[PDB]
């Protein structure tokens, strides 16, 4: 018990 | 009929190409996803089935961690919640990686019979793991969140014979870590993160051909040029205010290529990015780490707060079209909005529109957002025909982007109503 993920807030 | 279809790249792997010549603005694919968890800093904020904001969330009365808007949200999240529910409720306070959650909720809609429309063009199975190309840190961490997922997931599964035999644990994180999406909400703040299997498909450009938008957890794929037929589809993965070598380390340690791209080999807008003197932005740079993290968990009063000071120390110094002072005021901007300081929120998202014009070029969705952001404040402020021009210039941009799919179209030609009628009452 950090960031992944395709695109985002820009 | 899809204007899209699967093909086998030459060095890329699988990717998606045009069946039909696709015009701007074109609706190629639209989804659901998978599955899909609210993220770390949005749990509370926002309802864990729409992905909205309220002041009033109403708490999983069994677990008291999962919130929701309303109790119908609450009803429709309970298939996808209820195999979670105890799982969250023996760790609370404690709370497990987005990734982890994300997969608690894939392993049991992989069980189901019917076939998900978000799998048509490609499935879970299909996806990308790069297993091969890991590095050693990245596989280490990797049986991390293995064990952190079996310690999680213990009341509900405690064996790998009560999960799919072709599915691998390791090999699973494998693939959420290179093919999930962040979704962000309609002022473009990230929200949740989700497996949308067919959308994975496309591969990276950091001059893509298409643009991905969320409206909630539905994805809706657009074409935002003129495509041939045959010709490849592709996404940026990427936030565009970086330069060539910070996306080439992003794209190689998450994603495991060397982009080659034109913008990646012409270092394409470097110079602009990184305008000033070094020793002045790499202290905003630095700061910006704190900031995103308090910005992720929406501490507004504290973003605004920090910015202000970089802001007010830096103006006879580095200039606004410094990638790292132009993160620093779309924060302080974002942070005037939902604070209801709409005279100093405009005065920092004037200062963002030429910087966004030069990095967003086209078609992006997240300038068609910031130009609407500006001309709404700007009509509320009463000065009309600048609102308008703004107002206008984000609908050119978000029928390409948005489309009227979007509910944001809706709201955008309310707002271009409303200014063109207090234009005429002079
Ligand atoms: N521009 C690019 N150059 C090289 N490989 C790329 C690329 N964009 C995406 N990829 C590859 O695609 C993966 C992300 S998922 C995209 C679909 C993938 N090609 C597949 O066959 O399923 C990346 O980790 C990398 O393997
Ligand atoms: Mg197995
Ligand atoms: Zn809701
Ligand atoms: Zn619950
Ligand atoms: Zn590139």
């Amino acid at each position: 018990y950090e960031k992944f993920g395709k695109g985002g807030t820009y | 009929p899809l204007k899209v279809e699967k093909f086998a790249t030459a060095n890329r792997g699988n990717g998606l190409r045009a069946v039909t010549p696709l015009r701007p603005g074109e609706l190629l694919f639209r989804s659901d996803p998978l599955a899909y968890t609210v993220c770390k800093g949005s749990r509370g904020v926002v309802c864990d089935r729409c992905l909205l904001g309220k002041e009033k969330l109403m708490r999983c009365s069994q677990c008291r961690v999962a919130k929701y808007c309303s109790a119908k949200c609450q009803k429709k999240a309970w298939p996808d919640h209820k195999r979670e529910c105890k799982c969250l409720k023996s760790c609370k306070p404690r709370y497990p990686p987005d990734s982890v959650r994300l997969l608690g909720r894939v392993v049991f809609k992989l069980m189901d019979g019917a076939p998900s429309e978000s799998e048509k063009l490609y499935s879970f199975y299909d996806l990308e793991s790069n297993i091969n190309k890991l590095t050693e840190d990245k596989k280490e961490g990797l049986r991390q969140l293995v064990m952190t997922f079996q310690h999680f997931m213990r009341e509900e599964i405690q064996d790998a014979s009560q999960l799919p035999p072709a599915f691998d644990l390791f090999e699973a994180f494998a693939k959420v870590i290179c093919n999930s999406f962040t979704i962000c909400n309609a002022e473009m703040q990230e929200v949740g993160v989700g497996l949308y299997p067919s959308i994975s498909l496309l591969n990276h450009s950091c001059d893509p051909n298409c643009s991905i938008v969320f409206n909630g957890p539905h994805l809706l794929l657009r074409a935002v040029r003129d495509i041939e037929v045959g010709e490849e589809l592709t996404i940026c993965y990427l936030d565009m205010l970086m330069t060539s070598e910070e996306r080439r380390k992003q794209l190689r340690d998450q994603y495991c290529f060397e982009c080659d791209c034109f913008r990646c080999q012409t270092q394409d807008k470097d110079a602009d990015m990184l305008t000033g003197d070094e020793q002045v932005w790499k202290e905003v740079q630095e700061s910006l780490k704190k900031i995103e993290e308090l910005k992720a968990h929406w501490k507004w009063e504290q973003v605004l707060a920090m910015c202000q000071a970089i802001i007010s120390s830096n103006s006879e110094r580095l200039p606004d079209i410094n990638i790292y002072q132009l993160k620093v005021l779309d924060c302080a901007m974002d942070a005037c909005i939902n604070l209801g300081l709409l005279e100093e929120a405009l005065f920092y998202g004037t200062r963002t529109m030429e910087p966004y014009r030069i990095f967003f070029p086209g078609s992006h969705p997240v300038r068609g957002v910031q130009v609407m952001k500006v001309g709404k404040l700007q009509l509320h402020q009463g000065m009309f025909p600048q609102a308008m021009k703004n107002l206008r210039l984000a609908f050119d941009i978000m029928r390409v982007t948005h489309g009227r799919e979007h509910s944001l179209i809706e709201d955008l030609i309310l707002l271009l109503e409303e200014c063109d009628a207090n234009i005429r009452a002079s």
